[PDB]
């Protein structure tokens, strides 16, 4: 879970530890149709 | 969103719709950042030139949506607001400096395949990724063109961050360090922008360091939409993170 | 110094005409 939480779950609530990982994509290692375009913008 | 395409199902599970009960209206976009906090643009809640000044009781949020207009039963979740917090130095009189607001849900929302929070960047992620020519992604149910053209489902477009001197020189509006702009230059051979109805929606980036999505920006303002030599302006989330922290820690 | 052309990005409608589908109760 390559992520260090910033906020206090007591006041922030739950969900930060697993933030930014989509159940239908990252969690299954499936890619969306245009995310490659984002990753490529780092190279170019 | 102009020159975008239909989102895939679950592609932006942090996407939130701010909705007016009566008369029923989509107001703005927003983003889910935990089970109980939603981030949006300040001007979606408070804009006196348009006689806009909503209280908590004034609005609903709709989470996990795809269709703009359908009631997606057993998929979307609808929540009431407990309190709205607007940045105290939000500049509605001039340039929308610090266009940011937080909304606390009355009850925590359950996560699903369609509902899942986005990360806010840490200092290092923000410094690494917020660079000219890298692309982020903007989503929303706003207008398809400068003008009523409205999508049937959530739209997505990916757009490159623009160097600050080009952002500045593109507009007569005074820009600030609490803003960044994104979009293709004239002659870059691609188009795309956010538009009216997209404010408050997230400008997100996928980290190459940990495969997580981070919300770098909030759709704020522009001059028209998708015009040559103009760029969309976004609230700089990390720059205002001390405020977010202060609010969440006090409620 | 001129914000004359500043267009905040929210404005609204029910585009089919008169309709979102009802929710909640
Ligand atoms: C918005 O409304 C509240 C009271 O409902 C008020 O305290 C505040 O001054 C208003 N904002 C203005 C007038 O800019
Ligand atoms: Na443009």
């Amino acid at each position: 879970s390559e992520y260090q939480t910033f906020f206090n779950p007591r006041t922030f609530g739950s969900g930060e530890a697993d933030c930014g990982l989509r159940p239908l994509f990252e969690k299954k290692s499936l890619e969306d149709k245009t995310e490659r375009e984002l990753l490529e913008s780092y190279i170019d | 969103i102009v020159e975008g395409s239909d989102a895939e199902i679950g592609m932006s599970p942090w996407q939130v719709m701010l909705f007016r009960k009566s008369p029923q209206e989509l107001l703005c976009g927003a983003s889910l950042i935990s089970d109980r906090w939603v981030l949006t643009a300040a001007h979606c809640l408070l804009y006196p030139p348009w006689d806009k000044n909503f209280t908590e009781n004034d609005l609903l949020v709709r989470i996990g949506k795809h269709s703009r207009t359908r009631y997606e039963r057993n998929i979307e979740k609808i929540s009431m607001l407990e309190k709205i917090y607007i940045h105290p130095r939000y500049n509605w009189r001039e340039n929308l400096d610090r266009d940011i607001a937080l909304m606390k849900l009355k009850k925590p929302v359950a996560f699903s395949d369609y509902i899942h929070p986005v990360c806010l960047p840490d200092r290092e992620t923000a410094a690494s990724l917020l660079q000219a020519g890298y692309k982020g992604r903007v989503t929303g149910w706003g207008n398809l063109k400068e003008t009523k053209g409205q999508p049937s489902v959530l739209q997505v477009v990916n757009l490159p961050i623009v160097e600050r001197p080009v952002c500045k020189d593109s507009t007569r509006i005074r820009i600030t360090d609490n803003m960044f702009c994104a979009g293709y230059k004239p002659d870059e051979g691609k188009r795309g922008d956010a538009c009216e109805g997209d404010a408050g929606g997230p400008f997100v980036m996928k980290s190459p360091f940990n495969n997580r999505w981070y919300q770098m920006g909030i759709v704020s303002w522009g001059e028209g939409c998708d015009r040559d030599g103009k760029y969309g302006f976004y609230t700089h989330v990390f720059r205002l993170k001390k405020w977010i922290q202060k609010v969440i820690d006090q409620f | 110094a001129t914000n004359a052309t500043l267009d905040p990005r929210s404005f609204l409608l029910r585009n089919p005409n008169d309709k979102y589908e009802p929710f909640w109760e």
